[PDB]
């Protein structure tokens, strides 16, 4: 009694919240239990699905009595781990007390054991479940039970699998409507029907934490208590759907404009936003924009992938920046994967494999689990012409299918990302000369390079082949001006103040930047001419108090001429 | 390319009653 | 000690202990291995569910009825419980003390026998974890001398794996052997275990019902052994007996019960155990010609093999079907298998050969040997149809397989089963095998070179023969051309895809007119000879859903519902009209 309590009882008095749906699912339940042998039900299933509460479902179930008659006086009993293992810290100590509990179990007859989390546990439980006296209810992960009751038959055969699914979006919020009157009698205050339904929409979606259902629920009870609890719940008698989305931000660590609904006002915002932090290229990130905009529309087949973009010219040409800008537009986490380490058989396994341990189950496919962590987040791919052939054609099937398979098992949906690919092959053929006694340009179309590096099937499957334009020498006259400015923010703590004339920048624009590598040449020029001579005066010299400096150029030796003061 | 697989009693002590 | 051990034959006289069938010739091994003089433990050694836990427990019952030699009379049988034993003790000595207090209860009575489920276990570990005075070295002795007699039951892994490591232990025992003589013997040993299960769900088997069930999970439930799988069947049966009599209701199981019990631990549609279904399968032709048309064979040939299958006229061991399809790409050889599965609700395999083109491939799909990297992961075509018993696997490009792929198909057509590297035995022989090659129409379409053309009736056939081995051939029960899709089909195609559009829109809201004209010109540009209708997808795709889902999400489609296409004449570009 002490180390168990018992549900069945508890329900006859309250504290058991009734449960809404699942009839199918308690029906099977039932149904193992009246059997003469292997009676044990095992709740399969995973954090936050309502296994736990299926056992207390059906515990208000039986004294309601609907139920079977032999299932009619049967009591079900939930084990505290907790209680027993607590307070004795020995081994063996623990097994002498459950061997109490079970005699008094085994000495009622109709008694039904519940088991939370049974696999923390897995000694006696082979025996119970043996003598076949005691039915036992047992919640185990379904990782868990394929570590621990695949591998033991004995528990395996007595323990029959019943597999509890996640309900389905319009089941979620039923389960909240039907739950809705308890809340609003508890704290005095009541959710409208349009904020019930969008926390289900609007948690999923932004969260991605606990579960579908789980998180609906928190959510929900989130809400009302910050209303509550503010003064204003007096004026304020209803709940707003924003103003769950602000109280959604507490739990989301996100800014409320991200949390706020976005489906269709990103699209005009995100157009503006791409130009407010890049200069340029507008037709480039149109055609980035109008594949996303299909998705949204929904006029199309629910497995193919969010979008499809793809990126050429030399490295750095704003792959980061748009990935970033877009994947923060849309409040995506951004997942990175290069293909430039995917050169041999033991990193192209990576993919689907797991490199970290061959004994390491729960990682799979590092790039699978990266979907499967996040189902929004985007895939930017760099440098794929190195890969191997064969890598890409599984690229390929996830784009035709919008599905994927990991070896352990899992599966993984694309539906929900937008997948994107860097190509550098230009640079490498634009800078070789030919081979003649008068030099030629060597530059070739971007397109051209696409069709022969990629095999055919990948451009038809593709929406379209998306080519940015190559930087200008107007933006690296700003991104000189924004690694100053960078460099001046951090002086300025310091006490520091840098002056940078209009001609310097310029001098470091057309040595430091090129054309083969982009803006990734001028970013490290900027850091060894400007730090270096600085550093040694900050430590010792003019600089260690004052931080007077100017930068300027002779032109007759074209050399930066740096000017320290003392100040 | 093979793969290698790699592979709570005390005694107590007892005091009488003073 | 009376804790940690039950006393069978008093239990067995109260009841419990299920009554023991058929097991003359296993029994008669035991009592042999028992009247011995010394190693007189006999070990009953056998697969999962094949009642070896019985046998030993049902030699009480045998005792109780004194239906056993004089010898054995006046007997007891008792039944250690291992994990009883280990638990509580929390010492040093406590094990052996309470085992060697249990010894020496057997020992006192000569006749009193001891039975050790899982006897494995001891051995490992039996008393500590880290020490070498284990459970089996204290008994070591004692089972050489002849004092006291133990009976052991073992699976044949854990056998030879963690048994028979100990050559003392293992020399003490007699090794038994115990499987399931036949499947009649089955329904005999269930008829005997009737009244026990009928009485607890308060239903009554018959004797068609009782013959049914084992014969159902034999044949679909392949999880467990024969006898306990064929127990569990008709024990879960009862189970939905007992739900459905809400008031005064029939208690009679049913046929019809248990091929739906079958189906939920086989998770099938349970269309196919069933044959209530005969109507679709009457129209399943039918129902075919309303998707993918122009072939008539294809269609008559596959429904007509389907058909004998579930008359019973099917091969007993070979798969259900096989059949390799040989036309021009994009008539519709790949939409046959997905619009099959689709009519008949049962999954769908699809393995991409071309990603097999290497002999290094063939492992993936049945797994790498042991002490390897792939061991850990299990073979991707043995695991599918493990997976997926019930399915339409379907072979696309199988020309461009390697040859080794083309060997590991011969077993499976001829056998119906494949074995991956842990051994397990995949039978899959419910599904049928389709493959699609595109060989064929090369040798067709193009003319022969010459000033005078020469007949191309036997070049489709040569092509196959050279590029399929014979022996692959033989198997295959019957190949199928499939003819160019005529100018009426390729219009029917379009009218299809529209259709589709439509019925997309109008669960949107919004409603799509499409002239008559419109139609002819993309089939035209949407069929390619070459590719057949492979390009109508994405050329419906790419100019008719885009524009569409811009208004969709803002624009006169939002405010309105309604949308049109037309073809303007002058440019012989589509034109679409919203409103
Ligand atoms: N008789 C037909 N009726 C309707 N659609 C047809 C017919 N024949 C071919 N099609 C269509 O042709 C397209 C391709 O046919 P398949 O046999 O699947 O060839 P495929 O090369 O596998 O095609 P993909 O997957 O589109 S590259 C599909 O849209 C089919 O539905
Ligand atoms: N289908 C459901 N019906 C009702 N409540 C549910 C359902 N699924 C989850 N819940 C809720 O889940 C909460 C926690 O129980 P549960 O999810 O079983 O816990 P755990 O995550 O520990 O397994 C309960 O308050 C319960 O109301
Ligand atoms: N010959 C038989 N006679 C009677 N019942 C049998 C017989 N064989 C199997 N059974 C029934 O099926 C069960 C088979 O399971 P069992 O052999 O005990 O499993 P395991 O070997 O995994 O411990 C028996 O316990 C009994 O209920």
């Amino acid at each position: 009694e002490n180390f168990t309590t018992n549900l069945n009882q508890l329900a006859r008095v309250g504290g058991i919240d009734p449960l809404i749906g699942r009839e199918k699912e308690l029906e099977r339940a039932i149904q193992v239990l009246c059997r003469r042998r292997k009676n044990n039900p095992l709740l399969v299933g995973e954090s936050g699905v309502g296994k736990t509460a299926i056992a207390e479902g059906l515990a208000w179930r039986i004294v309601q009595g609907d139920v079977p008659e032999v299932m009619a006086d049967c009591t079900i009993y939930s084990l505290d781990i907790g209680s027993l293992l607590a307070g004795t810290k020995y081994r063996g100590d623990f097994e002498k007390r459950f061997k109490a509990l079970l005699k008094q179990l085994e000495q009622d007859t109709n008694s039904i054991l519940f088991i939370d989390e049974i696999h923390t546990i897995i000694n006696l439980i082979k025996p119970l479940l043996s003598s076949g006296k005691i039915r036992v209810i047992g919640s185990t992960t379904y990782q868990e039970f394929s570590n621990i009751f695949e591998k033991d038959r004995a528990l395996a055969r007595r323990f029959q699998k019943i597999d509890i699914t996640e309900p389905s979006i319009e089941e979620t919020v039923q389960i909240i409507n039907g739950l809705k009157p308890k809340y609003e009698a508890h704290h005095d205050v009541r959710y409208t029907a349009k904020a019930v339904r969008a926390a289900v929409e609007l948690a999923v979606k932004y969260i991605n934490d606990r579960h579908l259902p789980d998180k609906a629920i928190d959510v929900i009870d989130e809400a009302g208590a910050r209303a509550r609890l503010m003064p204003v719940s007096k004026r304020k008698k209803t709940v707003n759907v924003a103003d769950i989305e602000s109280v959604v931000a507490r739990i989301a660590r996100i800014p409320e404009k991200s949390v706020s609904q976005s489906d269709r006002d990103t699209l005009k915002n995100l157009g503006d936003r791409l130009k407010m932090l890049v200069f340029g290229q507008d037709k480039a990130i149109e055609a980035l924009t109008e594949a996303i905009k299909m998705a949204r529309a929904g006029l199309g087949h629910e497995h193919k992938p969010v979008g499809s973009f793809l990126f050429a010219g030399p490295t750095g040409v704003g792959k980061t920046e748009v990935t970033v800008q877009l994947s923060k537009a849309l409040g995506i986490e951004l997942l990175r994967f290069d293909m430039s380490e995917y050169m041999e058989r033991h990193t192209v396994s990576r993919l689907i494999g797991a490199p970290p341990g061959y004994v390491g189950f729960d990682q799979g496919g590092l790039l699978t689990d990266a979907v499967i962590k996040h189902p929004h987040a985007v895939l930017l791919l760099d440098e794929i012409e190195k890969a191997h052939p064969d890598v890409f054609n599984i690229l390929l099937q996830v784009m035709d299918n919008g599905t994927l398979t990991d070896n352990n098992g899992r599966k993984a949906d694309f539906r929900n990302v937008v997948l994107v690919m860097t190509t550098n092959a230009g640079v490498r053929e634009t800078e070789r000369k030919s081979i003649g006694l008068i030099h030629q340009d060597n530059s070739t179309d971007a397109m051209e390079e696409i069709k022969k590096i990629f095999t055919p099937e990948f451009r038809n499957r593709l929406d379209n082949i998306i080519w940015f334009d190559h930087l200008s020498t107007d933006v690296i006259h700003q991104v000189v001006d924004k690694f100053i400015v960078e460099l001046q923010v951090q002086l300025d703590q310091k006490g520091v103040s840098l002056e940078v004339s209009q001609e310097a920048r310029n001098w470091l624009a057309e040595k430091g930047y090129d054309r083969a590598m982009g803006a990734r040449p001028m970013a490290r020029v900027i850091q060894d001419n400007l730090k270096k001579p600085l550093a040694n005066e900050l430590l010792f010299g003019s600089l260690v108090d004052g931080g007077q400096v100017t930068v300027a150029l002779d032109k007759e030796k074209n050399e930066l001429t740096y000017g320290f003061q003392s100040a | 390319k093979t793969n290698d697989w790699l592979d709570e009693k005390v005694r107590d002590a007892l005091k009488p009653p003073s």
